């Protein structure tokens, strides 16, 4: 719990930059939130906001 | 597959004399970016290098390596020899991208007392790395002077063992990485001036 303070806004960093104006802000939010409270692949982080 | 991108380009900028003024880029990359900056086409802050060490412990296996690393340009003491071309270049060795912006000093600064014995700053570190549990992962720091290193781990010291080394340039390196090494490790860079810290986050991902 400490460490998911800075995990949400790391990821939806993360995910933003590779998909850039393709990725819906509200939508990348509840990949930080599911993926900072589980472990995710490189796979999933990287693609799920943005699959095209 | 290699991935490069800035975050946000430089933009020009007209700017006090004597006034210090800070640039700023982020670049997002795969595999690890480092960052340089050159002064009208000159180098003046970072290096080329890559973390080839961690490649070698890395070799064989499959790598994740992606995330976003920042770095900061300080100009004291904005003269008339500080106009020009500023150029913030990121390189992750397949891959290069640069931002270029000019930086125009409006003034001069007679008064002001520069950099001298003022603590060290933190100039580049990795914001975010990404990487697949069971593999080697590095968090990286750099200064602008020669320092020491502490790094805290979620408010806990770092120590050296088999698991975590303290490099002297400011890498933190860390073995067979697994989910509970996931959260915000502070670097904190230590001289007789002062001291500097800053924030890195680690996220180790799933093994498939």
């Amino acid at each position: 719990p400490g460490e998911t303070r800075a995990c949400g806004r790391k990821l939806i960093s993360l995910v933003m930059a590779v998909c850039g104006d393709l990725c819906n802000p509200q939508e990348g939010k509840d990949i930080a939130t599911e993926c900072c409270g589980n472990q995710c692949s490189d796979d999933y982080i990287r693609s799920a906001c943005c699959p095209h | 597959p290699a991935k490069i991108k800035i975050v946000a380009p430089l933009e020009s900028a007209l700017i006090p004399g004597g006034e210090t003024y800070q640039l700023r880029c982020d670049i997002m990359s795969t595999p690890a970016a480092t960052i340089h900056w050159k002064f009208n086409g000159k180098l003046i802050q970072g290096s080329n290098e890559l973390n080839v060490e961690e490649k070698l412990l890395n070799f064989g296996k499959a790598i994740v390596d992606t995330g976003i690393v920042a770095s900061i340009l300080t100009i004291q003491c904005p003269s008339a020899e500080n106009s020009g071309t500023y150029s913030c270049v990121g390189y992750n060795g397949h891959q290069t991208i640069e931002t270029v912006a000019e930086v125009e000093i409006e003034g001069e600064a007679s008064g002001c007392r520069s950099n001298h014995k003022s603590a060290p700053e933190i100039v580049f570190w990795t914001d975010s790395r990404f990487e697949m549990t069971g593999n080697v992962a590095t968090l990286v720091c750099r200064a602008n002077q020669q320092v020491d290193w502490v790094w805290m781990s979620n408010d806990e010291l770092v120590k050296n063992n088999d698991k975590f080394t303290v490099l002297s340039n400011g890498d933190l390196v860390i073995k067979n990485i697994v989910w509970d090494d996931m959260g915000t490790y502070t670097c904190i860079a230590r001289n007789q001036f002062g001291e500097a810290r800053q924030e890195t986050f680690l996220y180790p991902t799933a093994h498939h």
